[PDB]
């Protein structure tokens, strides 16, 4: 049965750990957001074909440019993530994440994931951004970034509501099959 | 309440880290050192390259660090001191990180499916590679737990700051040690 290593990369603002927890437990953790998600694997069926999906977090390695690539070899698919309500994380897809992932893994598929979809329409989040002369990241912006990096898909999700969340990981697997 | 959830996670994840290294040592490593199975010439007598100093990391955690963290369970605001006390031991993650690329290529280029065979045989969810990244994960995670404690512990909290300092310095020094 096919084994799949999927690594999750991107800025601290994406909520990488919360994403993975919410996905694997089928619930936003709410009460307390754990800082630790340990390497995970489970059987999921996608388009019939059953598969063993492996998930690695990288939270905590955001400042260690030489330690991060220790996780990259033999990855089957990357999720490169940014938060929809952090333009700085979005720009880092291009400045930081894509270059290193490509440098180490030139032929590995990338899914581009915008997280915190639940905040893109949130008045307080919007106003906090307007006070810095910024706005949330919209759909065509993600599509244009996906195209620029060679991403096979651009997908938007919320760990909070689960909207789009299961699809992210379905599509990660489809990108390998 | 928040400081208690973080401390609990600290301890629970320390226990899992100890269990994880212990499993790695007694399956993947024990098959190489045992004398029970067919060892590829490509890796023979190179368990030192593959596993680096992971024995010694495990012994630190299993003999010392976990017992001490446990003593700070009801003292979350003081736990930074644990990292100060034991700062010298964390220097071994610098050695471990340095070696890790040599480890990975060695397993790639020369081990074929020796370790996959072992994994299937023991019924392990985690591959040898999954286990061997763990020290790199753990050593960069302590600083996140200390930052969380800083967001919810009072000015009785240079007993977090100095701990965090140490736990920022170790991974940076490991990072700066890579070629
Ligand atoms: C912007 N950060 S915040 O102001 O601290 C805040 C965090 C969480 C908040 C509630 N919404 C989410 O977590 N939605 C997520 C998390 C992931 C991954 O994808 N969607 S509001």
């Amino acid at each position: 049965m096919q084994a799949i290593k999927c690594v999750v990369v991107g800025d601290g603002a994406v909520g990488k750990t919360c994403l993975l927890i919410s996905y694997t437990t089928n619930a936003f953790p709410g009460e307390y957001i754990p800082t630790v998600f340990d390497n995970y694997s489970a059987n999921v069926m996608v388009d019939g074909k059953p598969v063993n999906l492996g998930l690695w977090d990288t939270a905590g390695q955001e400042d260690y440019d030489r330690l991060r690539p220790l996780s990259y070899p033999q990855t089957d698919v990357f999720l490169i993530c940014f938060s929809l309500v952090s333009p700085a994380s979005f720009e880092n897809v291009r400045a930081k994440w894509y270059p290193e992932v490509r440098h180490h893994c030139p032929n590995t598929p990338i899914i581009l994931v915008g997280t915190k979809l639940d905040l893109r329409d949130d008045k307080d989040t919007i106003e906090k951004l307007k006070e810095k002369k910024l706005t949330p990241i919209t759909y065509p912006q993600g599509l244009a970034m996906a195209k620029e990096i060679g991403a096979v898909k651009y997908l938007e999700c919320s760990a909070l509501t689960q909207r789009g969340l299961k699809t992210v990981f379905d599509e990660a697997i489809r990108a390998v099959l | 309440r928040k400081k208690e959830f973080i401390m609990a996670e600290l301890l629970q994840t320390e226990k899992a880290y100890v269990r994880d290294l212990h499993e790695c040592l007694e399956t993947y490593l024990w098959e190489m050192t045992s004398g029970v199975e067919e060892i590829p010439p490509g890796i023979l007598n190179k368990e030192h390259i593959i596993f680096g100093n992971i024995q010694e990391i495990y012994d630190f955690h299993n003999n010392i660090f976990l017992k001490e963290l446990e003593k700070y369970e009801q003292l979350p605001e003081d736990v930074g001191h644990c990292f100060v006390t034991w700062a010298d031991k964390f220097q071994m993650y610098v050695t471990y990180c340095k070696n890790k690329p040599d480890s990975n290529q060695l397993i790639l280029e020369h081990a074929g499916t020796f370790f996959d065979e072992i994994q299937q045989r023991h019924g392990l969810a985690n591959s040898i590679s999954s286990y061997l990244i763990k020290p790199v994960q753990r050593v960069t995670k302590y600083q996140l737990l200390l930052k969380e404690l800083l967001t919810c512990c009072e000015e009785g909290k240079g007993e977090l700051k100095d701990g965090l300092e140490v736990m920022l310095s170790v991974p940076k020094k490991a990072n700066d040690a890579m070629h």
